[PDB]
RNA sequence: CCUCCGCAUAAGCCUGCGUCAGAUCACACUGACAAUUAACAGCCCAAUAUCUACAAUCAACCAACAAGUCAUUAUUACCCUCACUGUCAACCCAACACAGGCAUGCUCAUAAGGAAAGGUUAAAAAAAGUAAAAGGAACUCGGCAAAUCUUACCCC
RNA sequence: GCUACCUAAGAACAGCUAAGAGCACACCCGUCUAUGUAGCAAAAUAGUGGGAAGAUUUAUAGGUAGAGGCGACAAACCUA
RNA sequence: GCUAAACCUAGCCCCAAACCCACUCCACCUUACUACCAGCAACCUUAGCCAAACCAUUUACAUAAAGUAUAGGCGAUA
């Protein structure tokens, strides 16, 4: 029901609420496949919950019993994605021998630029799809000398950190 | 005439509007005389378990012992599934005639 | 008469006038987005 | 599943899953008196009404009559020391009438 | 900016202290007071 | 927080550093260190120069970007606190910050101020050592579960038999779902 | 494209010109390829060919530099190509014709690994390089595999 | 009112620092070196200006030379366009001419 | 911020004088 | 007392007089919190052939000329339903809380919507009205303007 | 996105008199006067006026671009 | 006595050396930032101001030989 959106009855107005630690990574890889996935559906209520319950202390103009928590909760989810996620790619590189899922390729666009190309997924073949082929991959004369002017756009403000940092070094030695 | 404001459903004219949407994810087609045609296996269907006597918490207690990381690559992973290749002494060569793909996935999350 | 007004606003003449598509229609569009990529402009085309 | 690429159904194929989903949701209180047996949520924008009701269902286990959601605009007026827009992110609101008269009061929290 | 000028006022003062008794702007107002001095001397 | 930060007494995060620090503000920033850093949040230590010129006193905060140390009830002076009506309020003594090299490490056995070294020990293994005299000066510094909390044993089962099934599949087991379907290949270019 | 003063006198305009070249179409017959193929041809390059006797001869003998045209530098490649494998061009009935023809030009005839590779643009050869060592990912369970495998060995022979 | 009021941080200067007590030294290696060295290959600077002075024309004439085909595309224009200036004023602008 | 020193030391002689003339000593 | 305006929709803008808290012609100005819910409107339509002479004008007589704005059929293919987005405001374009500009449907004195006068005095000069003895174009470049209305004749 | 001309598919024109007809709203233009001239306005207001079923007015989207366009030629108009 | 003044370090310039950058997930050539369906494709002498006191051919784009041979309305100049 409804009741799991906000927490205990008991709780309601105790401006401190006692709730250890979150779930370090180590200890969701000891865990099971199932059992992960269990325990994402319990942290996905929580983090509800403590969502429903920031937002219940903004109207209010009242602050948070508790804010840690809802941070821990959702340091906790983020390792749990990782840590499937991890296996996930594991099992992939054993199979296919694949570095990330979702396929692409490195592709020079108009402006020249080098860009990694993630492909779409489509229900026919490229060479026939009418808006794909509008979207040119590639550079012609006109470009190289803009290339050529971000490069060198580029490489004044490296001068520029590198000079900033050896005149800070300078100024540190004068000081001491 | 703002330049600097992101482009939405809500900021053109009546057709725009209609276009656009935001990062919903279609549920169907559209046909006839503007009928839409909701189909099931587009619809995200959440597998949801049940928690019943299930003794995982949303936190972990302070009381627990600290150690070093291990990311879990694939030759770890080989290993813990080595001991049957030892005995010898489980794997798919394409994966095309399958549900879950691990390549160009199918499985979403 | 008065004539302050030049502007009168419609939002797909200005997207079909000076969308990106448009820009990259064309080798001088697409010179002209490369310019403004250059500067560091913030909106390269409407 | 928010910010994943999904798989693409042909016509044979199979139904879609979502096993460990992305978005997150929260019920809130209605500003301005609503009827008995509509709960108000902010869903995440690319969740859709048919999913926050399956959503409801599954998670909570709760009888969801009908669901309407609505696009809010989250105002881009205000701005910095440097003259610069804040914009206040637009949401998405759900509308969400409960079945069987079950009703629902939100409830006072902070006494 | 390679060497510019800081003893300026100096300079000015130099003009002024002779026009410290006139009336109007000619005391304060450099420009003005220049002019009166010189007529003066 | 933005570049050219002045970390003050107060936090990155709360009122009094707001008001100090704005996001507009452009102070010039105060040259200063090194991970060879000896000063710690609990040591005992002794203040060479400027007030309490030669007492000891424990340490109460470390702001290592600004090379401070805080001494408790040390190197005070004195702040008007409460106020807000028309009166007093209440008076406190506050404490200064000291920049390191004003202040040195206490030994335990001699209480005499010294000039310490991070040598590695056979023990196992980084820890410091005094120069002047001999022997290591060493480090500062109950639960009960709630009902949200899984308790030791629960975390530390470990149910991980490592197939090569993928956790989708898996979960599909469990639950008893079956999907006599097959996916038809899609062109992803 | 140039420029001529007026009258060829410095002291008039200068005033710009395009010299075309005059273009003719001619069916042109190849021994090495047997077919004949329709070419956008002028009248040095005939004479040019008169000079080199056959149209083939012309395509080999002539260097890249001074050949200016893409497609016929790939029909050089092709011949090239035909050179080294020795492959059926006039089928059955007629080896001993297709040996004469290969003798006729004994000179040339690289290496057909070279041969590939010949009349090709850069963004070609690049292409063609890609191609070769394009390759799908060796699965590393396989690698895996091999791994222990050779260590099991190593055990046996210890 | 420009002029200030706390007079500046007293600028302490050491004579013998490293630099300036060996200044000059081997700066004359030529006369009493039997000639190995020239005292123009002691100075270190741009590649282009390395014992060679020069106008501000005849400088950017050698900048161009001798870096030109190494130079930012936009600082090489920029460098063309002052050669431009240079030449125009010198061989036409001026008195004594 | 000019670069200079003399000019500084000036005034400063300057604003001693004034003071002087202002709030001499007993 | 005004109403020569009003409510919508379109286009445009994009939270721009909602609640609480706060500050500084008179107090729509800053911070927080709230809001617009689809049935209206957008967002369409599986192929291959094959069909579409006779306007509109109350469509009926008449009557035309500039000659017109709303259609299938055959065969094969096909069970899956209602997703997504617009929905606020005292509002747009004219640098402005600008007498200007601004499409369509109703409302044609309004059931909408508003306020010409901060206070006082009652001089000149100036502006907008109303007044008129007798005369009636004597005005002036010209009856311009105003007032009552209408005769004849040139030039182009 | 102003204006000049066009292309597509639209919309508007009360009332009285009897056809690029007449009077006369809405709409369009802009004759003469006065005011305004750092203005309500980088061309406006007040009246007075020419047109108002047509070579009419007008909303939308598209097109022609400068050695050009477009022009019921005013050497007009082509974002003050 | 008000308005104000004042203030060093933000950083930056010229070099030297050294060949740079660019995929957390998602989105982005359709009206870019838009999950999902049957059509084309890049290369083509710069010019002119300006100088010649107009202007019409013409007018620059390591060291030394050398501003030499040459060129040039045999002049500007190159
Ligand atoms: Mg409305
Ligand atoms: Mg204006
Ligand atoms: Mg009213
Ligand atoms: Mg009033
Ligand atoms: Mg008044
Ligand atoms: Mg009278
Ligand atoms: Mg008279
Ligand atoms: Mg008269
Ligand atoms: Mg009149
Ligand atoms: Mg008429
Ligand atoms: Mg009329
Ligand atoms: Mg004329
Ligand atoms: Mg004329
Ligand atoms: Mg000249
Ligand atoms: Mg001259
Ligand atoms: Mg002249």
């Amino acid at each position: 029901g409804l009741e799991e959106f906000f927490d205990d009855p008991k709780n309601w107005g105790q401006e401190k609420v006692k709730s250890g630690a979150a779930w370090t990574c180590q200890q969701l890889r000891n865990k099971s496949n199932e059992d992960l996935h269990k325990l994402w559906y319990v942290l996905l209520k929580e983090r509800n919950m403590l969502l429903t319950l920031e937002q219940e202390a903004k109207r209010q103009r009242l602050p948070m019993p508790s804010p840690e928590r809802l941070d821990k909760v959702v340091d906790s989810m983020d390792a749990l994605d990782k840590v499937v996620q991890e296996r996930e790619d594991a099992l992939r590189l054993l199979q296919t021998g694949q570095e990330r899922a979702r396929p692409g390729a490195w592709r020079r666009d108009i402006f020249g630029r080098i860009i990694w190309h993630k492909f779409k997924q489509w229900v026919i073949p490229w060479h026939l799809n009418k808006r794909y082929n509008r979207k040119r991959f590639f550079a012609l004369p006109y470009v190289d000398h803009f290339l050529r002017l971000e490069r060198e756009k580029r490489a004044r403000i490296k001068a520029r950190k590198e000079n900033l940092e050896r005149k800070k070094a300078k100024i540190l030695l004068k000081k001491f | 005439a703002d330049r600097m404001s992101k482009w939405t459903s809500k900021r053109g004219p009546r057709s725009f509007r209609g276009r656009k949407g935001r990062g919903a994810k279609g549920i169907g087609f559209l046909t006839s005389g503007w009928r839409f045609v909701q189909i099931k296996e587009m619809v995200p269907e959440f597998v949801v378990p049940d928690l019943t006597g299930f003794k995982l918490k949303p936190y972990v207690s302070y009381l627990a012992p600290e150690s070093e990381e291990t990311p879990l690559t694939a030759a770890q992973l080989f290993s813990e599934a080595v001991a049957p290749a030892i005995e010898k002494d489980g794997f798919e060569p394409t994966q095309e005639g399958k549900l879950f793909q691990l390549y160009p996935r199918n499985f979403l999350r | 008469k008065a004539r302050g007004n030049e502007y009168q606003p419609s939002n797909i003449k200005r997207k079909n006038k000076h969308g990106w598509v448009r820009r990259l229609s064309t080798p001088a569009g697409v010179q002209v987005i490369l310019r403004r990529m250059l500067k560091g402009r913030k909106s390269l085309s409407h | 599943a928010r910010n994943v690429v999904y798989p693409l159904y042909r016509l044979g194929g199979p139904q879609l899953r979502v096993f460990r989903t992305n978005f997150f949701i929260q019920l809130v209180r209605p500003g301005v008196a609503q009827p008995e047996d509509t709960v108000q949520f902010r869903i995440p924008m690319e969740m859709t009404r048919v999913d926050l009701r399956n959503y409801l269902e599954g998670i909570y286990n709760v009888p969801v009559a009908a669901v309407r959601t609505r696009v809010q605009h989250g105002s881009n007026k205000r701005r910095d020391h440097r003259n610069v827009r804040i914009k206040k992110p637009d949401y998405k609101v759900a509308y969400v009438q409960l079945a069987h008269g079950q009703t629902f009061t939100f409830p006072d929290l902070f006494p | 900016l390679r060497n510019r000028v800081t003893d300026r006022y100096f300079r000015i003062q130099e003009v002024l202290k002779h026009a410290r008794h006139f009336r109007g702007r000619k005391n304060r107002c450099y420009r003005l007071a220049v002019r009166t001095v010189i007529r003066a001397f | 927080l933005p570049p050219h930060y002045r970390y003050g007494m107060s936090p990155p995060g709360s009122v009094a550093d707001k008001r100090k620090n704005p996001p507009w503000i452009r102070r010039r920033p105060v040259v200063v260190s090194d991970e060879d850093w000896y000063l710690f949040c609990g040591d005992t230590v002794e203040i060479l120069e400027g007030k309490d010129a030669g007492k000891q006193g424990k340490v109460v905060q470390v702001i290592r970007q600004r090379n401070w140390v805080v001494v408790g009830g040390l190197n005070t002076h004195y702040r008007y606190i409460g106020k807000t009506m028309d009166y007093r309020g209440t008076m406190i003594p506050s404490e200064a910050p000291l920049l390191h090299r004003q202040v040195k490490l206490v030994d335990p056995m001699d209480r005499k101020p010294t000039e310490i070294e991070w040598r590695f020990t056979e023990a196992g293994e980084r820890v410091r050592v005094s120069t002047r005299s001999g022997r290591i000066i060493p480090k500062p510094e109950t639960w009960i579960d709630g009902p949200k909390d899984t308790s030791v044993e629960d975390a530390l089962e470990r149910t991980y038999v490592p197939c090569l099934k993928t956790l989708q599949e898996e979960v599909m087991e469990a639950m008893g779902i079956k999907e006599t379907r097959k996916y038809k290949k899609v062109y992803w270019y | 494209l140039g420029q001529i003063y007026a009258n060829n006198d410095k002291l008039s305009k200068r005033l710009k010109k395009v010299w075309k070249p005059q273009l003719f179409e001619r069916e042109f017959y190849s021994e090495i390829l047997d077919k004949k193929f329709t070419v956008t041809v002028t009248m040095r390059t005939l004479d040019l060919i008169d000079e080199a006797y056959g149209l083939d001869f012309y395509i080999l003998k002539a260097s890249g530099e001074d050949l200016c045209s893409k497609f016929g530098m790939d029909l050089k490649r092709g011949m090239l190509l035909r050179l080294a494998r020795q492959d059926p061009q006039l089928h059955p009935e007629d080896p001993e014709r297709r040996a004469a023809i290969y003798d006729k030009y004994k000179e040339f005839a690289i290496p057909e690994e070279e041969a590939e590779w010949v009349g090709l643009t850069l963004e070609e050869a690049i292409e063609k390089q890609r191609l070769l060592e394009e390759k799908d990912p060796v699965p590393l369970f396989k690698i895996y595999v091999a791994e222990l495998i050779q260590q099991l060995q190593q055990q046996a022979l210890s | 009112i420009g002029i200030r009021l706390t007079l500046p941080p007293p600028k302490v200067v050491d004579r013998w620092n490293e630099k300036r007590a060996m200044f000059g030294v081997y700066d004359n290696i030529g006369i009493l070196g039997n000639f190995e060295k020239h005292p123009k290959e002691l100075i270190r600077g741009p590649i282009w200006l390395r014992g060679w002075k020069g106008n501000e024309l005849q400088r950017c004439i050698r900048k161009r030379k001798m870096v030109g085909s190494r130079m930012f595309a936009d600082d090489l224009h920029n460098l063309n366009k002052r050669i431009r200036y240079l030449y125009k004023h010198f061989n036409r602008h001026g008195k004594f001419r | 911020v000019k670069k200079g020193f003399r000019a500084a030391f000036r005034f400063q002689k300057e604003l001693e004088r004034q003071r002087l003339l202002r709030c001499p000593p007993p």
